[PDB]
């Protein structure tokens, strides 16, 4: 079966093949996609004799669907090649069954596994796990990431909002860590830049295979009513995919329309949500996700417990169509992780193009070398920042429903080293004549008209005329009028005084 | 002295124990280049106190004939220096088979044979989570003092976790009841910028919505500067008189230091328990000006005989004859000057109760008769778990119970600060046990006239007044009486519209006239 491949050195791999024995949960297309992606990467590294001569690089993979089973595969990886694991004060001389772990992708399990591997300094590389706290190298010394942090995703969202001049947004968060942490981070970012959150609401956790209770329905109805009556028409959503199927259906039942939906990286590229026909009525859908880099030759390769999957092929055979139309966005992270380990291992052995002077690779030395690699894959430079991140490009996409076209159209590109949004193309809006959608708390005031705040939000203000005898000096202040000199007057709403007795 | 060597005790069954016998050197916090186990040397009194308290509890269980008759119950204590890295090693040691130094990997562990029967868990909630995720896979029963986070109550991830301290949700439901019963609706909630305060904010935000309390601002205050200025500025721009401060000690200290520095306004403060025991916070000289301070505090019996026991055994520990009877340096260099400050800490009871619980759970599992135990095979952890999940037991004569969420049912006192001049003292105002009772007439307020402050919002307007939504979740309204000379326009619109050159209309008018 696919899940095991021997070699001279072994890599451990953790992938979530099922949602939340993991087989009891629903199979996820992207998880199996990445499962096969790692296989293609290791196939390439075994083929190319120039990268690792005289060495076979093996792998072993185990399913980690959710927070449930994470302890088992870590203990299974760390064993001393015969299921033993000695308790030591110093592991400098210890041979673990794998030299590195391509770790999970969901933050809770990533942290759970990292806390355990930290003892041995076994290098862990995680793909698409975002939580910013993973930048702490004192708390997590052994962890690196082939993905931009949540910081960069939120910054991309903020710069998109600034470019199209949206001051007035609604933030929706799932009832768990992914929603809460990113909601707080967005709250930090937004306030400093002149954007205002109209309100924040926690979505109730629901599942498409489960009947909605009347209490949850009333909660959702309340949220949608708040949406309906508010003037803020930009909606940012931080949630796993599964919760949304009910939510949007309820949104459809109440005839809501005209919003701009900004999807966070957890659901910005979901085929299943994309498949629903009626979302076209709800306005433009935008999302942020890592940029497509085409892996050459990849697609026609894809065509003692918890190491199996029965549903994967049958469930994937359909959505393989959308994958074939899509841009392979997350595959490159796994590809680059495996290649990074390969180069670090090659240099650790001091190996030539000819042969390697083989030595017992104690993982801490491989971590020490992994910190130092710097090289090109598919014309993109990969090297690790001191915090452990790799600078992949981020991309903003619009959902496109002309079927058999590319379903996720690129509209902008975000560079993290420059922390900048660039190369913005046309976005086809829902508006009556394809004009940029508008959302502010109040309209811009007339000339000679001072601003009077309505509440805590700086974004909200009334307009009030400056009275005769006063003028408004926009260049120095705008929230209060200025009195005219000792022999001058003014015609109410005007920018300057005039001489009069 | 000879006191480290007492941290291990043989028996027919053994309890593992995790305590912060030492503290990490805050100035060093050495980063690691090679995979060695970190070591700590800085001593701390309270961790050793809890350790002695555990020793006392197990000694009591051994002395008495009623529980575990004729069996010898032992213990095995290890130093958790607040680091997950340090805490993990003894966590693995607990599971190595007897006499061995090895922990074999298996696909399942109901078959397995660890060397301790139960683990008395770590104090802090972060270590509680880290160690619980590990232990629960083996179904090792973990009983924790200290750790109060509500996330640990979830059985889908922590099936073997119990604790002898109520979780934060009890305290926050008491706070919500306090807000509702006093009639306040318009409040600001600040949590410390650590997972304790942040998760507390999540819990309180969920609880308040069920009762009509609308949070004007939901902020976080940093642990160790403009951030506090911004947070307090937004709280001050809100017309809020009541503030919930669910914070760690240093964050509250910083917040009040700056508030005094900024001549902040007085306000009602609702206190986290961690802050409420405010010896280093209440000493700030300006504190008296900040307004009235209330909070919910645990009530429970003290381990009255503990200080005498500590005196006795530290006196014995320096007797060279006693030395005729391993894992911590500077533990053998401790004398009463170092320790005799924390002897009254109530955590000692929670530790004490914890030990008792496991003993009782074993006693029920063995089904030992009052005259002696029946013949039995060595009891396994997952055999304890099923009996422990619904336990009732007596500690110091007080009854206690575990419900299936793993928490103990325990009541709370409402505490108010009273100012004897420059000296603040805690005083008792009420009780909470699932419903709230308060001596309302005994409270003294900070306002000049000694009357209750008002903090509430209109949740409905009337007569078609002009409406504006407010609150972090948009659940309050502020209503405006549109002035004569302009009229409502659409009854849901944000603002009024003016009449024509020769037109007029009354106050609150929905129409324009001549
Ligand atoms: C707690 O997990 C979350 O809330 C969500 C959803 C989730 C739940 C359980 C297991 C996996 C994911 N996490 C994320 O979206 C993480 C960020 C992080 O979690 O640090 N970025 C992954 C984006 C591409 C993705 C690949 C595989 C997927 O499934 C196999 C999947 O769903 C999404």
């Amino acid at each position: 079966s696919d899940f095991y491949l021997p070699g001279d050195y072994l890599l451990g791999g953790l992938f979530s093949l099922h949602a939340n024995m993991c087989k009891e949960y629903e199979v996820k297309v992207i998880g199996y996609n990445l499962m096969q992606a790692m296989r293609f990467a290791v196939e390439e590294i075994n083929n190319d004799s120039s990268l690792l001569p005289g060495v076979l690089l093996g792998y072993e993979i185990v399913d980690v669907c959710y927070i449930s089973n994470n302890v088992q595969p870590v203990l299974y990886f760390l064993a001393h090649e015969d299921n033993l694991l000695p308790i030591q004060e110093d592991y400098s001389n210890y041979s673990s069954r794998v030299v590195a772990v391509i770790g999970p992708d969901n933050s809770e399990s990533v942290m759970t596994v990292a806390n355990f591997l930290s003892l041995f300094l076994l290098p862990q590389i995680t793909y698409s796990a975002i939580s910013d706290e993973l930048r702490d190298k004192v708390r997590f010394p052994a962890l690196l990431r082939t993905t931009p942090s949540a910081d960069h995703h939120i910054e991309a969202m903020v710069q998109l909002m600034l470019h199209f001049r949206w001051n007035w947004i609604i933030v929706l968060v799932s009832n768990d860590t992914y929603g809460r942490d990113n909601g707080q981070l967005l709250g930090e970012r937004v306030a400093r830049r002149g954007i205002c959150i109209a309100f924040q609401e926690t979505l109730p956790t629901l599942q498409p295979n489960q009947n909605m209770t009347s209490e949850e329905r009333q909660r959702l109805v309340t949220i949608v009513d708040k949406l309906q009556q508010s003037t803020a028409r930009v909606v940012v959503v931080f949630s796993p995919d599964l919760t949304l199927y009910h939510f949007f259906n309820e949104v459809l039942r109440q005839n809501f329309t005209g919003a701009v939906w900004i999807a966070s990286e957890s659901w910005a590229i979901d085929p299943v949500l994309h498949n629903l026909t009626e979302l076209r009525h709800l306005g433009t859908f935008l999302g942020i996700t890592i940029q497509s880099v085409p892996i050459p030759g990849f697609s026609e390769f894809r065509e003692t417990c918890n190491q199996e999957c029965d549903n994967c092929l049958n469930a994937t055979l359909s959505f393989n169509t959308i994958l074939r139309l899509s841009g392979e966005r997350v595959v490159y992270s796994v590809y680059s992780a495996v290649y990074a380990v390969a180069h670090a291992l090659h240099s650790l052995l001091g190996c030539d193009k000819s042969t390697c002077t083989k030595r017992v690779v104690y993982p801490w030395q491989l971590l020490e070398e992994i910190w130092k690699v710097n090289f090109t894959l598919l014309d993109h430079q990969i090297f690790f920042d001191p915090q452990g991140d790799v600078a992949l490009h981020l991309e903003i996409v619009q959902w496109q429903w002309d079927r058999s076209q590319n379903p996720f159209q690129s509209v902008a590109s975000y560079y993290p080293l420059q922390r900048q949004l660039k190369n913005i193309q046309d976005i086809s809006w829902h508006t009556i004549n394809n004009t940029i959608p508008m959302s502010m708390c109040s309209k811009r005031c007339q000339s000679g008209q001072k601003k009077k705040p309505v509440g805590i939000h700086v974004c909200c203000f009334e307009c009030i005329d400056c009275l005769p005898g006063t003028f408004l000096n926009h260049t120095e202040d705008e929230y209060e009028c200025q009195a005219c000199p000792n022999n001058e007057w003014s015609y109410q709403s005007e920018t300057s005084c005039f001489k009069r007795q | 002295l000879c006191l480290s060597q007492q941290l291990r005790m043989k028996g027919d069954y053994v309890l593992g124990g995790l305590f912060p016998l030492g503290e990490a050197e805050e100035a060093g916090l050495r980063s690691r280049t090679r995979p060695s186990s970190p070591v700590c040397t800085r001593f701390s009194s309270n961790g050793l106190l809890w350790a002695l308290a555990m020793k006392m509890a197990v000694e009591e269980i051994n002395n008495k004939s009623d529980l575990l008759p004729g069996l010898r119950l032992g213990y095995d204590l290890f130093d958790t220096c607040s680091e997950p890295v340090v805490a993990m090693k003894p966590s693995l040691m607990f599971l190595a088979k007897a006499g061995s130094r090895d922990i074999a990997a298996y696909c399942n562990y109901t078959q397995y044979q660890p060397r301790v029967l139960a683990v008395i868990g770590p104090h802090s909630s972060e270590l509680a989570m880290v160690t619980g995720k590990f232990f629960s896979f083996f179904l090792m029963p973990q009983v924790s003092y200290g750790a109060s986070m509500e996330l640990l109550s979830a059985r889908e991830t922590f099936p073997s976790f119990f604790r002898t301290v109520p979780s934060d949700r009890v305290q926050l439901t008491a706070a919500a009841e306090l807000l509702q019963e006093f009639g306040w609706n318009w409040v600001a909630a600040l949590g410390s910028d650590d997972e304790y305060g942040r998760q507390g904010l999540s819990i309180f935000s969920a609880l308040a919505a069920a009762r009509g309390i609308c949070i004007a601002h939901e902020g976080l205050v940093p642990l160790p500067l403009g951030k506090v200025q911004d947070v307090l500025h937004q709280v001050n721009q809100s017309s809020v008189q009541v503030v919930l401060l669910f914070a760690s000690v240093h964050a509250a200290h910083a917040l009040f230091n700056y508030s005094i520095s900024s001549r902040l306004s007085p306000k009602v403060w609702v206190a986290s328990e961690a802050w409420l025991t405010s010896d280093l916070v209440m000493g700030l000289p300006g504190m008296a000006q900040m307004g009235t301070v209330l909070g919910f505090l645990q009530r429970g019996a003290q381990l009255h005989e503990f200080p005498q026991y500590v005196k006795t055994h530290l006196a014995l520990a320096t007797d060279p004859a006693f030395c005729s009877a391993q894992r911590c340096p500077q533990c053998d260099c401790i004398t009463l000057q170092n320790v005799s400050a924390g002897l009254n800490h109530h955590q000692t009871f929670s530790v004490y109760a914890a030990v008792y619980s496991v003993a009782q759970a074993l006693h029920n599992t063995l089904q030992c008769n009052a005259s002696g135990c029946p013949a039995q095979d060595p009891v396994k952890p997952w055999q304890l778990l099923e009996n422990m999940y619904n336990l009732t037991f007596h500690v110091g004569g007080l009854p206690l119970r575990f419900d299936s969420s793993g928490n103990v049912d325990m009541e709370y006192d409402l505490k108010l600060w009273v100012w004897q001049g420059s000296v603040p003292r805690l005083h008792d105002v009420g009780r909470f046990n699932g419903s709230l009772r308060t001596e309302r007439l005994k409270i003294r307020w900070h306002t000049s006239d000694n009357q209750k402050p008002v903090s509430r919002c209109s949740r409905q307007c009337q007569e078609g007044q002009v409406r504006r939504v407010k609150g972090f979740h948009s659940c309050c309204y502020d209503c405006v009486d549109c002035e004569a000379g302009s009229y409502r326009q659409n009854p849901d619109d944000i603002a009024c519209t003016f009449c024509g050159q020769d037109e007029w209309s009354p106050e609150r008018s929905t129409r324009c006239f001549r």
